[PDB]
Formats: structure tokens, sequence, C-alpha cells
């Protein structure tokens, strides 16, 4: 049995930690909702 | 049950203790999460019940109590924030510049941030605080890193 619990408000935080890169990838999406890389 | 707008953890007591299997967004009385988090099962909110209303395995999305309400889109240029809700940890905002998933049916924004599986369904926001998609359906690239699509539904 699944249940939900509030975790917070949805707001943009000024001066949040900024990280992660921006990869441009060729991908395929199958009928089961799985993404895979196209090489 | 609690119907206040916001981000919520999706929990289960079926396994050992209480386990966080995902996250979702309550907006305009509708709960939005990824299909792989609930597999379309009903949810509990206190003493109340949330029944699925719409879902699609291929988009990997599901809405409860009403139709999908989130319609904002990434502008293709600006940084966004993942409002990550990790298992057993406080909600945290992480800012990033999305990359792209190029597909035969068009391009989708993608965020290169690696969080546990139980963080699936965490919302990705624009500078106005609007939810532009949910985090948690993606791919593992060459170096073993995770890149999630910015998955957004259609508002009928
Ligand atoms: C579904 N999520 C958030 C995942 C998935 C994986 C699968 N490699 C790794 C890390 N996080």
């Amino acid at each position: 049995d699944m249940y939900i619990e509030r975790a917070g408000d949805i707001t943009w935080e000024k001066d949040a930690e900024v990280t992660g890169n921006s990869p441009r990838l060729d991908v395929a999406l199958d009928e089961s909702g799985d993404f895979s890389l196209v090489e | 049950g609690e119907t206040t707008d916001g981000v919520y953890r999706v929990m289960t007591r079926r396994l050992l203790g209480s386990t966080q299997v995902g996250v979702g967004v309550m907006q305009e009385g509708v709960f939005h999460t990824m299909w792989h988090v609930t597999k379309g099962a009903a949810l509990r909110s206190g003493e109340g019940r949330l029944d699925p209303y719409w879902g699609d395995v291929k988009q990997d999305l599901v809405s409860y109590c009403g139709p999908w309400k989130l319609d904002a889109a990434w502008d293709g240029l600006s940084e966004v924030q993942l409002l990550a809700v990790p298992p057993g940890e406080r909600a945290k905002n992480i800012q990033t510049l999305p990359g792209i998933f190029k597909t035969k049916d068009g391009d989708i924004g993608a965020v290169a941030l690696d969080y546990p599986a139980g963080t699936s369904g965490s919302p990705i926001l624009d500078k106005c605080g609007r939810v532009i998609g949910l985090y948690g359906n993606g791919v593992v690239i060459k170096n073993g890193s995770y890149v999630s699509a910015i998955t957004q539904g259609k508002r009928e």
C-alpha cells in the first residue's frame, strides 16, 4: 500500500547550488518507456 | 487527506520499514508522478484515497484525481532547478543548464544530475517556479553517469 507525505513548497531558490553539465545525446524511446543511446 | 499544492514523497510499507519509492507534484487538486513509481496503483493520503485518472507507460507519467495539469515547457536556453527530494533527506534545489535528448520525434531537454531511484518524480522548475517536467526517466551514458529527460505531460 502506497501513501504520500508532504515534502515542501515548489519555488525557485535564489543562489541554489549550481552543478551538472549539458550533454547533447542521440536517444531512442521504446514502447515500454525506456530511453536508450543511439550510436 | 492532504491536498495542499507542493512536492510529496511517495512511500510504501510493503518492504522492510518505510521505503521511499518516488516523488510527485500536487497542483490544482491533481497528484502527478512517473508511471514507474506507482505502476498505476491507488495511493493513500492520510485517511483519504487517490485514484489514478490518466496514465501512459511510454511517456512514463500518471495523474491522480484529475487530468494532467502541468503545461510549462523549458525555453531551450535558461538554467532550471531540480527540486530534488531524496529518500530520508530534506527537499533541496539544484540549479543546472539542461542538455538535450535528440530523438527521431524531436528534441527534449535533459538534466545531468545523479540521485537515487527513489527521487524519481521530483519536479524540474523554471525561474517562475512553474513545473516544466519530472525527473527520473533517462539513460546511463558511457562514463556511468545518469542523465534524466525533462518529462512533461500534455494538459488537455
Ligand atoms: C531513476 N533514477 C533517478 C536513477 C536511475 C539510475 C539507473 N542507472 C541511476 C540513478 N538514478
